[PDB]
RNA sequence: GGUCAAGAUAGUAAGGGUCCACGGUGGAUGCCCUGGCGCUGGAGCCGAUGAAGGACGCGAUUACCUGCGAAAAGCCCCGACGAGCUGGAGAUACGCUUUGACUCGGGGAUGUCCGAAUGGGGAAACCCACCUCGUAAGAGGUAUCCGCAAGGAUGGGAACUCAGGGAACUGAAACAUCUCAGUACCUGAAGGAGAAGAAAGAGAAUUCGAUUCCGUUAGUAGCGGCGAGCGAACCCGGAUCAGCCCAAUCAAGCCGAAGUGGCUGGAAAGCUACACCUCAGAAGGUGAGAGUCCUGUAGGCGAACGAGAGGUCGUUGUUCGUGAAACGAUGACUGAAUCCGCGCGGACCACCGCGCAAGGCUAAAUACUCCCAGUGACCGAUAGCGCAUAGUACCGUGAGGGAAAGGUGAAAAGAACCCCGGGAGGGGAGUGAAAGAGAACCUGAAACCGUGGACUUACAAGCAGUCAUGGCACCUUAUGCGUGUUAUGGCGUGCCUAUUGAAGCAUGAGCCGGCGACUUAGACCUGACGUGCGAGCUUAAGUUGAAAAACGGAGGCGGAGC
RNA sequence: AACCGAACCUGGAGAUAGCUAGUUCUCCCCGAAAUGUAUUGAGGUACAGCCUCGGAUGUUGACCAUGUCCUGUAGAGCAC
RNA sequence: GCGAGAGCUAACUUCCGUAGCCGAGAGGGAAACAACCCAGACCAUCAGCUAAGGUCCCUAAAUGAUCGCUCAGUGGUUAA
RNA sequence: GUAGGGGAGCGUUCAGUCCGCGGAGAAGCCAUACCGGAAGGAGUGGUGGAGCCGACUGAAGUGCGGAUGCCGGCAUGAGUAACGAUAAAAGAAGUGAGAAUCUUCUUCGCCGUAAGGACAAGGGUUCCUGGGGAAGGGUCGUCCGCCCAGGGAAAGUCGG
RNA sequence: CUUGACUGCGAGACUGACACGUCGAGCAGGGAGGAAACUCGGGCUUAGUGAACCGGUGGUACCGUGUGGAAGGGCCAUCG
């Protein structure tokens, strides 16, 4: 017996290019050249996972020093602080204490800087 | 049916090279790796053979839809009267049947039926048997087939 | 249908080629070389194209097929025969079944009980251990 | 509030982008068959009585095809069927037919011209004659070779057969003997087969008994730049049997069992309720799937015609390559015995065995497959033959090469008539179950071209992604883990191949769709897994049976090595 | 007969091709080599070396310490 | 890199010995960068500590401390 | 984790068997936020109009992005080059659904040992009449060497 | 003074991918030199070499195609 293709290319390629959509150009309607890109979308993706979380610690840094420097304090001497204290927050939630609660964040300082004495 | 002869120039042309129109990455020409006429028959070794059709009948007595049979009584080859011995003996129309025996009418009897598969002598075999659920084993063909 | 084979009686073959699942391009065949390519060749006794081991290595003594014996050993006519006796069409039947040569009867291991043999030729000790329980050898004229 | 000032931000899109909607293009995909493919079995020649193959004709209308041949889609008789017919062609008209048409079977009559062509010629299918009869019309004859005559031959035929002649690539990892291989090809002769055949044999048992074919012996014995590699036979088991004469029943055809009602549906075969035949439930057709509606099947009937010597030199054949080279086989030279004689048995001699050369025919088993029939874990429109038909169109001076091609609908009911347009095309209407089937007519993917809508883009450096967040929008696996779309930030050197090293300014690639590459074989070799038997295991050819399988021990493998 | 250091057509013929391209579905486990010698051999092949699977063994391997023997480099030295 | 020859104590040179890496290795660093430095990625996380390397702004992190040096943009490429 | 070895599977045709769907609508096609560790797999809806899914087992022409691969369709270049001798055109008039291109008139221009006339070879109805306008004509055509129909070719003396 | 520059062997190692190559105790026959223990199967050692194939020669009586012979091969030696 003889097995043409019958269904099978024309279901992958339709995967592939559903994936695809809202690529530029060719990217989004050829299906090589979606599968293509694909591969190289394969890389960022894992790629970005692991950068995200990254990222995600670079900003909430940023934000701690920011608060913690409009006390007078840098943000480094600030976190010695907490950990002599032994205040164990994240900086996750450090920076979310000092962007949404100021007197909050605030009394961590002069816990810190306590600490520092 | 294509010639043999080489299309055009081994280089020069621009186009991809080729020699001929007979080839397996053509449209219309040999398939590479085809089917030919070949056979697929062995010889299974005797013993196999014979320990199945052992095995056949033995797993239809475990049924048990063996049903030994002497003389049978058919009236004069007529499809009715098998119908009726049927019933008799338990065979509603509710399985499928073969039949096993070496008397010409009984056979001309049955057959017809749809639900029924007509076996003379010693054409058993495990296929047929498993194929089926019951089996009109007769009965005068097993005490031989035992010895 | 009903029924299924043996786990382990069928492995479904190999499918080189369709894809990097899998083995890739190259069907197993490597990369490049005389090895990979597709043609019925080589064959089997070529070394480099030096000067092969066979070729190298002294012939001795001409051929000759001559005469073989069959060999029938004591300990099978002995331990548990129980003597259904030897003649000729009598060894057939119980176990040595040849044709075309002439038989002989070798030492084996141990003998007991006294038989009378019917071969075209035996060894020293056979005849002599075969008597000396009692049995005698009979060679053709 | 008004003027001025400083600052910040918005909208508009010429065109683009992403997504959505709706189309066009195009012909993938699915379904299908009117066409192929293989295997098995059958059947096997035609021709001077004009073949195979053609040319030109024949029609109420005739370009193609089919059939035919101036007696021209046909004429005569016989047989069958029994109502339609007047070819594919579907189209109008003429008409034929129960005094038996049409079709089927079987014989005859006619059968232009070319083609072995054969009166002579010739650039095939056309030109020119001669003779006998005849009133003319017309008819018949006029080739060569064997033969006294009668009669035979010439030509054609896919494969199969024998014979005369006889390659190379290639393998030997170079090459010359060798191998490819007595293969390809060329020529010849012939048949449905042919060849071969009735032992101056094979052989080693004082065994066998015409030949061919299958298994096996056996990759054994041997051959060989003893390299590559080449490779018997005897025995044994089968298929089929045969040895005689000369020289002193199938081909037309007919008969042939059994069902209705209600329901869904455009339509009944499907559903459902009871019902029947079966030596018949194989199959196809019927508005969807029918044992019981039609054709059929099992079974029965069935025809006037129809069919069944030795030598020497030079060489070569079989495993036979100068080897110690027997034996056959001839080209050259030469040339014996005829029975107490002759020929062989692998140099050669004796002995022991087998044999009667120089004279012929022979069916059967075997091969093939143009043609016919049945079947299929063969193909269904790029597949399968090159062809759903065509060796056509087309290409070539020629030899020769050589395509694509498929689908309304159950049924043509093939859309009267109205609207715009010269038309093409379309919108209605009408038919239809559906024109979401209208003749560019099954489905109708993707590339590719457009219309419309969402959010968007005119300070911007980019392998086009990816991550994060904000904006807008949307709510049928959807109010969240959202879907689409976007702004901005972070991050980011296409794929493949080939490589020490690829984004590379190294290779390949326009795009999408289809076709497209590790297989088959042997009864070979060697391992892993599994199964059946197990000191044993197994059959092959074949025989019979065959909607299955069983027999078949010849052989092969273990059994002892050196 | 629009390309002649040997025309063209068909066939042998799927010539040969140690060469270049190409080689298609997924996940899981281990995981190399580009060294040696030999080759009318050098971008090819044979056998080792290295990888894997299976069956055997059963700590035989690894590192590091202790013991013991071998060495002629670094340095140095000038006795040849 | 270390050890040598060859080479001009030239070569992103050539040929050997030896370790490591690339090859077949992604991740952080060295602006960029197969090889160097840190380090071997089974998957998920908007979690914590560290390595090399870093903490003025682009750019995560001391415009840190104390004792000095250089004033030449030396820093941010060579010699007698 | 590259060559390579090993292991477990996904999907495709055909085949046997079992289950079973289908005009209250199959396969195929289309959309989709659901499922599975991956090949992949379902739910619903739109299409379509007659066949087909699941399970176990068997056999393969069984899985594509590459091969300057093969057949086919459609893009880019692009409304770009070009429209085939620089002998040359103008007006009126007619026709016609439509005219720069057709017909008539008047002129103009170009060949004139030719770009005129007659044979041969070759071609094969291309000639004449009447009609036509899809394509062929490098535009356009109402026209034509194109398409349809019907006519036309005459030998004792020319050539055989 | 002599012919150990010897036949029949070879425990066990070195060494090479293979084929090769190298060293060798000890047993037998049978010898040489020594008064003897003993030593000798070439040279202080490491180069002075050529695998197969086909063939020459001396021995050998293994095979020899109906049997007995002989051609021819085989074996050990050996030359090209
Ligand atoms: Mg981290
Ligand atoms: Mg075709
Ligand atoms: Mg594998
Ligand atoms: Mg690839
Ligand atoms: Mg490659
Ligand atoms: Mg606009
Ligand atoms: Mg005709
Ligand atoms: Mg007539
Ligand atoms: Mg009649
Ligand atoms: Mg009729
Ligand atoms: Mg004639
Ligand atoms: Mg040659
Ligand atoms: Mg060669
Ligand atoms: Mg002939
Ligand atoms: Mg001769
Ligand atoms: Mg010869
Ligand atoms: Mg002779
Ligand atoms: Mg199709
Ligand atoms: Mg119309
Ligand atoms: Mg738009
Ligand atoms: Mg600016
Ligand atoms: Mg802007
Ligand atoms: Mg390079
Ligand atoms: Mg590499
Ligand atoms: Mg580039
Ligand atoms: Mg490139
Ligand atoms: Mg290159
Ligand atoms: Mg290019
Ligand atoms: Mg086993
Ligand atoms: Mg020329
Ligand atoms: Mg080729
Ligand atoms: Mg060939
Ligand atoms: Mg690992
Ligand atoms: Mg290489
Ligand atoms: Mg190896
Ligand atoms: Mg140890
Ligand atoms: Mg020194
Ligand atoms: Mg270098
Ligand atoms: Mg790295
Ligand atoms: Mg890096
Ligand atoms: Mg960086
Ligand atoms: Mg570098
Ligand atoms: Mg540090
Ligand atoms: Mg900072
Ligand atoms: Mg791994
Ligand atoms: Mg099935
Ligand atoms: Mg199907
Ligand atoms: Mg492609
Ligand atoms: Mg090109
Ligand atoms: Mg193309
Ligand atoms: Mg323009
Ligand atoms: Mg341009
Ligand atoms: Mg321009
Ligand atoms: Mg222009
Ligand atoms: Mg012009
Ligand atoms: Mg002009
Ligand atoms: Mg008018
Ligand atoms: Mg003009
Ligand atoms: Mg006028
Ligand atoms: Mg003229
Ligand atoms: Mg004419
Ligand atoms: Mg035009
Ligand atoms: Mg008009
Ligand atoms: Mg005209
Ligand atoms: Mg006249
Ligand atoms: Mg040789
Ligand atoms: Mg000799
Ligand atoms: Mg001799």
């Amino acid at each position: 017996p003889r097995a043409k293709t019958g269904i099978v290319r024309r279901r992958r390629h339709k995967k592939v290019l559903k994936r695809a959509k809202g690529f530029w150009g060719s990217r989004s309607k050829q299906y090589r050249n979606a599968f293509q890109t694909l591969l190289n979308a394969a890389t960022y993706e894992y790629r970005d996972r692991r950068n995200k979380k990254r990222d995600f610690r670079r900003l909430w840094i940023q934000r701690i020093n920011a608060g913690a420097r409009l006390h007078g304090m840098n943000y480094s001497t600030f976190i010695n602080g907490l950990k002599r204290a032994n205040i164990d927050l994240n900086r996750k939630v450090l920076a979310d204490i000092a962007a949404r609660e100021p007197e909050a964040f605030k009394a961590l300082v002069d816990a810190s800087r306590n600490a520092r004495q | 049916s294509k010639t043999g002869r080489k299309m055009y120039g081994q280089k020069g042309t621009g186009n991809a090279r080729h020699g001929d129109r007979s080839v397996p990455t053509f449209v219309g020409g040999g398939v590479a790796f085809g089917p030919k006429p070949r056979s697929y028959d062995y010889t299974l070794p005797r013993q196999v053979r014979q320990l199945g059709l052992a095995m056949a009948i033995a797993s239809r007595q475990e049924g048990g839809k063996l049903v030994a049979v002497d003389g049978f009584d058919i009236a004069d080859a007529k499809t009715k009267n098998f119908i009726s011995w049927a019933k008799q003996n338990g065979l509603d129309g509710t399985e499928k049947v073969l039949l096993v025996t070496d008397d010409e009418n009984t056979r001309r009897a049955a057959r017809n039926v749809s639900w029924v598969s007509v076996l003379p002598v010693a054409g058993v075999n495990v296929y047929d048997i498993l194929r089926h659920d019951r089996l009109v084993i007769d009965a005068a063909a097993l005490e031989i087939v035992e010895e | 249908h009903d029924l299924k084979p043996t786990p382990g009686s069928r492995k479904d073959r190999k499918r080189v080629g369709r894809g990097p699942g899998g083995t890739d391009k190259t069907a197993g065949r490597g990369h490049k070389g005389q090895k990979s390519r597709s043609g019925a060749g080589k064959g089997a006794f070529f070394e480099g194209g030096r000067s092969r081991l066979i070729a190298r290595l002294p012939k001795r003594g001409f051929n000759n097929v001559g005469t073989t014996y069959e060999v029938v050993k004591l300990s099978q006519l002995q331990d548990l025969e129980d003597t259904t006796f030897d003649r000729d069409t009598l060894e057939a039947y119980r176990l040595v079944r040849r044709k075309n040569r002439p038989v002989k009867l070798l030492a084996s291991g141990e003998i007991s009980r006294a038989v009378t043999v019917h071969v075209d030729a035996a060894s020293a000790a056979a005849i002599k251990a075969v008597e000396a329980a009692g049995g005698r050898v009979v060679l053709p004229e």
